[PDB]
């Protein structure tokens, strides 16, 4: 068990070696990631078993040890930063101006940043360092390129 | 079973590289949480 805020790798020791399935945000004692990463399964902190608190397959979001605590949102104006944490690579910030996912229920921010599978759950930041969403759920365009939504839950 | 390991502090880096387009895309979110191009 650990209390340290920060970005975390979600690894898998047993399956296909210690591989990376995704990334996650630890804040205020609560761990946040994308649902398809853990499938709402309990996780290990080395000494502490972290259990899912809230989940949503539709939003592709799950939280551990507490409710979803991230509520910062993209201002539809500023440039953001994907704190990308790719498998077997050091974390790095990637600045960009979000595109737009246009749905029937309104519009949400989308980032045209292409990173390998296992990067899902990587935080997207505003210029105050606040997490305005997670990376890893989106679409593939004709290019073969990748566009992810800025997936954010309610608090 | 899975586990977690720290990857660093969450912070906005001063002069980070600027990339990516800003595309406007008509998409649909099905019940399974999957996005799809309209």
């Amino acid at each position: 068990g650990e209390t340290t805020d920060g970005v975390y790798r979600v690894m898998t020791r047993r399956l296909l070696g210690s591989t990376q399935v995704g990334v996650g945000v630890m804040q205020e004692g609560v761990f946040h990631t994308m649902w398809h990463v853990t499938k709402g399964a309990a996780l290990r902190s080395g000494e502490g078993r972290l259990d899912p608190y809230w989940g949503d397959v539709k939003q592709d979001l799950v939280s551990y040890c507490g409710p979803w605590k991230l509520d910062a949102a993209w201002d539809g104006l500023s440039e953001v930063q994907l704190l990308a944490v790719p498998p077997g690579e050091r974390a790095k910030n990637i600045q960009t101006l979000p595109g737009i996912f246009k749905t029937k229920d309104g519009d949400i921010g989308a980032v045209a940043l292409d990173y390998p599978a296992g990067t899902s759950g990587s935080p997207i930041l505003d210029k105050c360092g606040r997490v305005i969403g997670l990376y890893g759920n989106g679409v593939v365009i004709k290019n073969g390129s990748y566009v992810s939504a800025i997936t954010q839950g309610k608090r | 079973d899975m586990y977690i390991e720290r990857a660093g502090d969450i912070t906005w880096e001063k002069d980070a590289e600027v990339t990516g387009n800003s595309p406007r895309l008509d998409v649909a979110l099905d019940e399974s949480g999957d996005f799809s191009l309209v």
